[PDB]
């Protein structure tokens, strides 16, 4: 298979993505939820563990660690804590909406991701961290907990298999930091949302300090369908190492935003042009593409031409994956402004833990609002960039990446539209 | 804006806050979700109840949570003021939050804001002198391809216009509650020239499940 | 700590007083000022019994190894949680 795309509607894990069919406990188990859950936890965690190995299941959080490997560290004789899978639905990224998605319309699927992965990984009990902002999201899936214990599902002898476990659903409270898992992890704990240091990785020391594994809300919830489905299927689709079905949310100058499940290895031309109906004022509008929500860096519209919607296609686009948010932007956009309010995100949404996101963050935002109005003279590009340089790898978690990231792509292909800016600023100033 | 507290007759340590003894059964119920040694991680909700309750919360709802969770009262200000949502001034009955992260200003939120702004005749930060309406300017909200949009204390409302979000202000001063949706053609987060995907029946339960299972 | 890599001879200091003009520190004590530093201990020992000066001698006092652990901020059942980061 040389060409992707153009998913058939049976083949989609997330069917009732849209709100169409009843979210509820009859229209999930007309669609498949909760179908032979049984016999696939009676299997024990080793073929469930074996399973998402080899369904080439990699991190839709939006980082891309092999899940299968990821799950597999869980896999160990416990020492007296309990064990903890902590689902991540915090979903903080500027593009990203479609955990909400999977909570609104498939909470079933989700529930069923939390005991087939706990079951997997030994887990006690479900932390479902819900952002605060998604309360009729929370309050939905609270309602499919509910069916869920009613059904026998899960809880005391869930689905009659002799496993007991339990699914909490946890509200945040309006931070975009409490999305990176140990900052989550902090965050169920009832502190501030910061993120731990890694060692320890929360198989070891996780929530409580017991062994946890923090996984997307898309991760869950397609596990059920990979052990029903075989692993196999799941590998059929995508490049190698890149397999799998994935949710796509095109905002920005499309003509219709929307929220779709495509095969991995899409072209982005291919996802735009079928399912969001175009840029607005044609492929030709096109400026510029952030690929995955706000972390990753833009790209220009000579390299959405060709680059394929997966993990190593967009790495060697010198940008990344993500959360596979596509935020399209077109000829009329002032692109600096753009960056520059992405950036004053990430200044606001930055707990202020270590020094280089704490100081950097804030000193890049102020050199970007100089950017934006010109008020620069062009040697501040390259100081700038060093700046992302300094933040990048030298911060706890990634969010100084995340903020270091949009400075250094647009830079890197929108230097001589800032160094336009800052003459006309000199010229009609000076 | 401030993340140092200063008593006011209005906020002080003897403001009067209580909870409801149904919000300490709640209270019950959410302590019960946590290993015994780690009632602390109950921070968040129940301080979140407090605000529920009261509408915002004066420094006694955090000396209460701090109070009934047996933590020291540091910990519950540090939780305070870490996240964004804690109102530590009340605000009016109706909290409107506009995105104005760059997928929504791409489809022109400051229009929006512009219109909630021209209609409640306050700006970003202000109340409305009756205390029905504190409009203020929020990040992302994950609703990014139903952009624009705002939130009204539970509920989105997306896909807005200005005659959209000047309707949904007209029909909360008039006392009724609005549709917590998109207001243009779609429901949820399809593409509004018809769905290009999704568009058969589900297969059922059983389909494509792998022999030995 | 890179003050703490040598050894010092101080002596024991004498009387300071005001200066009746400026009110400035007096002294009539020439080795107030006079500090030596020597590599060992034995050093310092054999330069005091060389000099006649009788000496007294403290022992070098490092800090102890510590032992340290980022994941014990976080345990299950001990007290060395921390309540805050
Ligand atoms: N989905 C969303 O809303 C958002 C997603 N992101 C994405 O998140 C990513 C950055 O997140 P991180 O978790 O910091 O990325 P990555 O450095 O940490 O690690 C990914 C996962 O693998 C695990 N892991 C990695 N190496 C391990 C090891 N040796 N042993 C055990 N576990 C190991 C980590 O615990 C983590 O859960 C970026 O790609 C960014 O685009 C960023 C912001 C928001
Ligand atoms: C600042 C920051 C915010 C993050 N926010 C989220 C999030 O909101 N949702 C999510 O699933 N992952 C988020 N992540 C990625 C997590 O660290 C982690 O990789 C993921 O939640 C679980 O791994 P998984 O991809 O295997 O599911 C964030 C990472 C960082 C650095
Ligand atoms: S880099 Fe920013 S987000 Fe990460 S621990 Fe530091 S302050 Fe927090
Ligand atoms: S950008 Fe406004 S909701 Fe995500």
């Amino acid at each position: 298979k040389t060409s992707f795309g153009s998913l058939k509607d049976e083949d989609r894990i997330f069917t009732n993505l849209y709100g169409r069919h009843d979210w509820r406990l009859k229209g999930a188990q007309s669609r498949g939820d909760w179908y032979k859950t049984k016999e696939i936890l009676l299997k024990g965690p080793d073929w469930i563990l074996g399973e998402v190995k080899t369904s080439g299941l990699r991190g839709r959080g939006g980082a891309g660690f092999p899940t299968g490997l990821k799950w597999s560290f869980m896999n160990k004789p416990s020492d007296g804590r309990p064990k903890y899978l902590v689902v991540n639905a915090d979903e903080g990224e500027p593009g990203t909406c479609k955990d909400r998605e999977i909570i609104r319309h498939d909470p079933h699927k989700l529930v069923e991701g939390c005991l087939v992965g706990g079951r997997a990984m030994g887990a006690r009990a479900a932390y479902i961290y819900i952002r605060g902002e998604f309360y009729n999201e929370a309050s939905n899936l609270q309602v499919a907990i509910r069916e869920a214990y009613e059904a026998g599902l899960i809880g005391k002898n869930a689905c009659g298999s002799g496993y007991d476990f339990d699914v909490f659903v946890v509200r945040g409270a309006g931070a975009y930091i409490c999305g990176e898992e140990t900052a989550l992890i902090e965050s169920i704990e009832g502190k501030q949302g910061k993120p731990r240091l890694k060692p320890p990785f929360p198989a070891d020391v996780g929530v409580f300090g017991c062994p946890t594994t923090v996984a997307n809300v898309e991760t869950v919830a397609v596990s059920p369908t990979i052990c029903r489905r075989g692993g196999a299927w799941f590998a059929s689709f995508g490049r190698e190492r890149n397999s799998g079905t994935k949710l796509f949310n095109i905002s920005g100058h499309v003509n219709n935003p929307c929220t779709v499940e495509e095969e991995m290895s899409v072209p982005l031309k291919e996802l735009i042009e079928k399912h969001a109906g175009g840029v607005t004022g044609g492929w030709d509008n096109l400026l510029a593409v952030i690929p995955g929500g706000s972390s990753t860096p833009l790209i220009p519209k000579s390299v959405c031409e060709t680059v394929l919607m997966d993990f190593d296609a967009l790495i060697q686009a010198q940008t990344g994956l993500g959360t596979a948010a596509v935020i399209v932007m077109d000829r009329s956009t002032d692109i600096v402004k753009a960056i520059a309010r992405l950036i004053e995100f990430y200044k606001h949404e930055s707990c202020g833990q270590c020094t280089p996101c704490r100081e950097g963050v804030d000193w890049m935002n102020k050199v970007m609002a100089r950017f934006v109005r010109g008020d620069a003279r062009p040697a501040e590009i390259d100081s700038l960039w060093e700046i992302s340089k300094q933040i990048e790898g030298h911060t706890i978690c990634a969010l100084g990446d995340g903020a270091a990231w949009p400075v250094q792509g647009l830079i890197r292909h929108f230097r001589p539209e800032l160094e336009e800016r800052m003459q006309r600023f000199a010229q009609q100033h000076q | 804006a401030l993340f140092v507290h200063r008593d006011t007759p209005k906020n002080n340590p003897e403001t009067p806050f209580d909870f409801t003894p149904e919000n300490y059964k709640r209270i019950e119920a959410i302590v019960k979700n946590y290993p015994e040694g780690h009632k602390a991680a109950a921070v968040l909700p129940v301080l979140d109840l407090a605000q529920r309750q009261n509408g915002w919360l004066p420094i006694s709802a955090m000396n209460k949570v701090a109070e009934i969770l047996q933590v020291p009262p540091m910990r519950v200000y540090e939780v305070a003021t870490f996240y964004t949502m804690y109102n530590r001034k009340p605000v009016g009955k109706y909290h409107i939050q506009v995105c104005t992260t760059t997928p929504c200003m791409l489809r022109n939120s400051d229009s929006i804001l512009e219109a909630i702004q021209k209609k409640l005749g306050i700006k970003v930060g202000e109340t409305t002198p009756d205390k029905l309406f504190t409009l203020i300017e929020v990040e992302c909200l994950g609703a990014c391809v139903n952009a624009p949009m705002v939130q009204i204390n539970d509920n989105y409302y997306e896909d807005l216009t200005p005659k959209d979000i000047e309707e949904i202000i007209d029909e909360l001063k008039a006392g009724k509650i609005p549709k917590p949706g998109p207001r243009s053609g779609r429901f949820s987060c399809e593409p509004a020239g018809g769905l290009t995907s999704l568009t058969e029946p589900p297969k059922g339960p059983g389909f494509g499940v792998q022999a030995g299972l | 700590v890179n003050n703490t890599k040598k050894w010092k001879m101080e002596f024991d200091t004498r009387e300071r007083w005001e200066n009746p003009l400026m009110g400035w520190a007096s002294t009539a004590d020439p080795l107030s000022n006079l500090v030596l530093t020597f590599s060992t201990k034995e050093d310092a020992i054999a330069f005091a019994e060389k000099n006649g000066w009788s000496y007294d001698v403290e022992e070098r006092k490092v800090p102890k190894p510590k032992s340290k652990s980022y994941g014990a901020n976080f345990s299950w059942n001990k007290r060395t949680r921390v309540s805050t980061k």
